[PDB]
RNA sequence: UUGAGCCUUGAUGUGUAGGAUAGGUGGGAGGCUUUGAAGUGUGGACGCCAGUCUGCAUGGAGCCGACCUUGAAAUACCACC
């Protein structure tokens, strides 16, 4: 319906400039919803060698906007430091099958560098969904006071998907379209330092900007 | 005629080699002995090749 | 424009006799190209399809791949490990996974220790947090459990020395298959495979892209996917862009046509030696120049090198009525029954074909018929006069460092079959192995080859109770029907086991057909009537297929 | 009249068991539904044959998310697809 009317709206074939495109997109404020904003970098590389793949984490300045529990495991008095600190979820190392027996509605990883209790069965109970962590993303250390200020400012992961393209939540619309610039920018630099060993062309193909009920328009 | 020239090329990792004739067709393994190899100056052992 | 995944260009290759089993072969393959070579025992073929997956670099001329190509090579005879289980054999095939895991684990543990935590881990786990996802080390219990559904692999547990011949290539298929690959060369995948694999085979095989070069001496298998054909016939190699019926009347046009020319050669050799070997008449020329001219016309030409034609059976002792009856024959394997309270009687002069599933028992008829096992209930009951002569279900028990004379004789110049000795050569010499081809040892030998002469050397013993486990193992046409019409003469009885169906629908008067839960029933008569029993003693059941496919 | 390429529009993706044709990440969330339902004939391609997509018949205001009993979840834009 309102899809199709809008699709004399959109001009896929153009692609547009970096501000141009907020200006196209805030023009939908009609969506009844908050209206997130869902970017889709689409880069050009091969995903199905190992060494041609990139999994870190950047801190996105101007935050997202949208906040989830934060589940802290430590091995030993580390599941209580969060408890002092703002931490949504603390798992001790003796309650490794109980962290998230019940609930498992806690999209925080767990870092520890001291306590290495609980992992969780190794099947993707807690490596399916990425409960396993490792320093490379950032979190792998035993000082959490970083780690309690980062989850709130919400250190996105880069997810390389099956063919290198990765979304995130980039200051929904409610933020204003500088701040958004100054997010794609940020993202941008940032990835651009994470290209990998091996890399052809142009790195960064094409970048889409979207809304979860709103179509998408090139970046440029 | 069946006897064919083959290379018995080093093992030594320089760049020498005897070359001898041998019969392909009633003898398919392959050759190796120790020789006498004048860059490094030692009895290495000396393996087949083309 | 662009694809051009595979070429070779002026590819020749010269084996120690002399001749060049390929000469000048300049082609190119194209993504999504199924190929289907054929030819006769001993054309290249399976050197070629070395050469193209790169394992020997003998040759003259290039033969190129196009970098960043998965090349999956499916040889003759696979070796695997007579140690080994399929649970650690089949594990070998994902191996950046299971130590991807392991080492995961390991750094799990050794990530909380305070020793050199942000050294130890930033050189070694960063090389590994993307092993674990390109190639999805977390899911492959999953993957695993979904693949073995497919090609109904034997259970876990089951050891190679336990398994049985067509499980063991299903294995081998998977192990190979696993790597996710784009160039799929087999060498005849479908050696033991029965009517469902095979099925199941050529239908995964037709769907999968990424070019696929296929040996197989099937037609029936070979139309349903190939596009394109190689013949490979003399050292050249013949494109045709068809099916198999049209491109076997151009076979037989060229070999026509080839031979009308020879004559014509021959004529002319003839008529010009007349005129070579007549007088001088006078102080006149003779012409130098047409001498050398006709001693240039002396050239040679390859006869195709094994037209191979009909084999040699010796019978041996009369037989008479007791043919080896069988009484309430059960057979299992701790738990796994494999027959039950089986019960026939052979008659005299007759040829049994027997077909089932793989794994369903087959062979251990043979083994507990030959001596090898014992029965669990009942008894197999031979007759006084009946002389045994069984053949291996596999090749490997010959030796690869001696001659072919030298082991099908046993050095020496003169052997006996059956009763009257004739001389070796001659023996072997029957079974069209020239006293040039003599001298090859047994591990330089085709797959036909190796074979024919393992046939060769079993048959020997001038029995009269031929327990043949599947002779069309590597046999081409002409090879194939040699045999065919061989066996149809046979004095003796003959109890055959065999896959293809359609080389037993010639030859078998008596059929044991395998069913579940062990059923094992007899019948006389050929496929045709055995169809007729079926339609005059129906069930309606057709719904085969399912295409379990292997990623989700 | 056509081969081939490119770009946009559509459609197709049925292992087992949760519910029953489900390709990947989503971004996260009930909004879609009313340019007129879940429902009532069947249009037709296909199917692994249970049916899910779809032309036209009156009215025209309906499903799931979430819980997950399985590795994974909810067709509810857009992205190189
Ligand atoms: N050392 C050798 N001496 C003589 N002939 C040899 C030697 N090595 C190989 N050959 C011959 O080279 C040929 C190789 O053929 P290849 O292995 O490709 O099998 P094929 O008969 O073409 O195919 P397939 O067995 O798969 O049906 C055979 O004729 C073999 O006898
Ligand atoms: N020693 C053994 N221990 C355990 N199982 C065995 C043993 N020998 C045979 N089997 C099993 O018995 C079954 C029948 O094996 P058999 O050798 O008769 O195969 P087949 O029916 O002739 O098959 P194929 O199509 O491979 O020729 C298989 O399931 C096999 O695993
Ligand atoms: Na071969
Ligand atoms: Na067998």
């Amino acid at each position: 319906k309102r899809m199709r009317v809008i699709r004399e709206k959109v001009d896929a074939t153009k692609q547009y400039d970096i501000n141009e495109a907020i200006a196209l997109l805030k023009e939908l404020a009609t969506a009844k919803f908050v209206e997130s904003v869902d970017v889709a970098v689409n880069l050009g590389i091969d995903a199905r060698k190992s060494d041609q793949n990139v999994r870190g984490a950047t801190v996105l300045p101007h935050g997202t906007g949208r906040s989830v529990r934060v589940a802290v495991f430590t091995q030993g008095a580390n599941a209580e430091a969060a408890k002092a600190a703002g931490a949504e979820l603390v798992g001790m190392e003796d309650l490794a099958d109980q962290i998230k027996k019940g609930e498992m509605n806690f999209d925080v990883v767990i870092a520890s560098p001291d306590a290495m209790r609980v992992v969780g069965q190794l099947g993707q109970v807690l490596g399916p969904r990425g409960l396993m962590p490792n320093p490379k993303v950032g979190t792998v250390t035993p000082n959490v006071a970083e780690a309690v200020k980062n989850a709130k400012a919400g250190q996105v992961r880069y997810r390389n998907d099956k063919n290198g393209i990765i979304h995130t939540t980039i200051g929904k619309v409610d933020f204003d379209a500088d701040k958004l610039k100054e997010n794609l920018e940020a993202l941008l630099v940032a990835l651009k330092k994470a290209k990998p060993t091996q890399a052809k062309g142009v790195y960064i193909k094409k970048v889409s900007i979207s809304t979860t009920m709103g179509a998408g328009v090139a970046v440029d | 005629g069946i006897r064919e020239k083959i290379k018995l090329v080093s093992s030594a990792g320089t760049g020498h080699f005897y070359t001898t004739t041998k019969n392909k067709r009633t003898k398919p393994e392959k050759l190796e002995l120790k020789k006498f190899d004048p860059v490094v100056r030692q009895h290495v052992i000396y393996k087949e090749a083309k | 424009m662009a694809q051009f995944v595979y070429t070779m260009h002026r590819v020749g290759k010269v084996v120690p006799p002399k001749r060049h089993i390929l000469k000048n072969i300049s082609l190119s393959f194209f993504p999504g190209a199924k190929i289907g070579v054929l030819g006769l025992n001993g054309a290249g073929k399976s050197t070629l399809l070395r050469i193209m997956a790169g394992i020997d670099k003998d040759i003259e001329g290039e033969a190129r791949p196009q970098p960043d190509i998965k090349i999956g090579y499916l040889p003759q005879e696979p070796q695997l490990n007579p140690e080994h289980t399929v649970r650690e054999s089949i594990e070998e095939a994902v191996s950046e996974v299971v130590n991807a895991l392991k080492r995961l684990d390991e750094v799990y543990a050794l990530y909380a220790d305070p020793d050199a935590d942000f050294d130890k881990l930033a050189a070694e786990q960063g090389r590994l947090e993307e092993i674990i996802q390109a190639h999805d080390g977390h899911n492959l219990n999953v993957q695993l459990e979904r693949a073995a559904d497919a090609l109904r692999l034997p259970d876990w547990d089951a050891k190679i020395a336990n398994l049985s011949g067509g499980e063991r290539r299903r294995v081998a298929l998977c192990r190979l298959l696993l790597e996710k690959p784009d160039m799929l060369l087999l060498d005849q995948p479908t050696n033991h495979l029965d009517a469902e694999s095979v099925a199941w085979l050529e239908r995964f095989l037709h769907d999968f892209e990424g070019t696929v070069v296929a040996i197989t001496h099937d037609r029936y298998f070979l139309d349903n996917v190939a596009g394109w054909i190689l013949e490979l016939d003399r050292g050249e190699g013949i494109p045709w862009e068809g099916n198999y019926s049209s491109w076997l009347e151009q076979k037989d046009q060229r070999l026509a046509q080839e031979a009308s020319q020879e004559a014509a050669r021959r004529k002319s050799i003839e008529k010009e030696l007349e005129w070579v070997r007549q007088g001088t008449k006078g102080r006149q020329s003779k012409g130098k120049a047409r001498l050398a001219r006709f001693e240039e016309l002396n050239s040679t030409e390859y006869q195709k090198r094994n037209e191979t034609n009909e084999l040699f059976i010796p019978p041996g002792p009369r037989l008479g009525d007791k043919v080896l009856e069988v009484s309430n024959l059960r057979k299992s394997y701790g738990d796994r029954l494999l027959i039950d309270s089986l019960s026939f009687s052979i008659p005299k002069g007759a040829i049994v074909g027997i077909i089932g599933p793989n794994g369903a028992g087959k062979s251990t008829l043979f083994r507990m018929i030959s001596g090898q096992e014992q029965p669990d209930s009942g008894t197999i009951t031979l007759g006084e006069t009946v002389k045994l002569a069984s053949v291996d279900q596999f090749r490997d028990s010959m030796d690869n460092s001696k001659t072919v004379w030298e082991e099908v004789s046993g050095g020496l110049d003169i052997m006996k079959i059956g009763n009257t000795e004739m001389p070796s050569r001659a023996y072997v010499g029957r079974f069209n192995f020239k006293g040039v081809d003599q001298g090859k040892r047994v591990g330089e030998l085709s797959g036909g080859e190796r074979g024919r002469l393992h046939l060769a050397k079993l048959l020997q013993v001038g029995g009269n109770m031929l327990l043949l486990d599947q002779p069309t193992n590597d046999l081409d046409i002409e090879t194939l029907r040699a045999l065919e019409n061989a066996l149809l003469e046979f004095p003796g009885c003959a109890m055959v086991i065999s896959h293809d169906r359609w080389f037993l629908d010639r030859i078998a008067t008596h059929i044991l057909d395998y069913q579940d839960e062990g059923k094992v029933e007899f019948f006389e008569g050929n496929f045709t009537e055995y169809e007729e029993y079926k339609k005059r003693t129906l069930g309606a059941d057709a719904l085969e297929p399912k295409r379990i496919k292997y990623k989700r």
